[PDB]
């Protein structure tokens, strides 16, 4: 569920900013 | 942002500017 949202749909940088160190 | 897919390095596209400096942690090139 990290590019699968954004690549199989759409997301907001939000819940983006989570995948951050 | 509002309605964008994002996909391949734009992933750290989005989170080069949300961290940046704070080296996010995407996953890789497959």
């Amino acid at each position: 569920g990290l590019l699968e949202q954004c690549c199989h749909s759409i997301c907001s940088l939000y819940q983006l900013e989570n995948y951050c160190n | 942002f509002v309605n964008q897919h994002l996909c391949g390095s734009d992933l750290v596209e989005a989170l080069y500017l949300v961290c940046g400096e704070r080296g996010f942690f995407y996953t890789k090139p497959t």
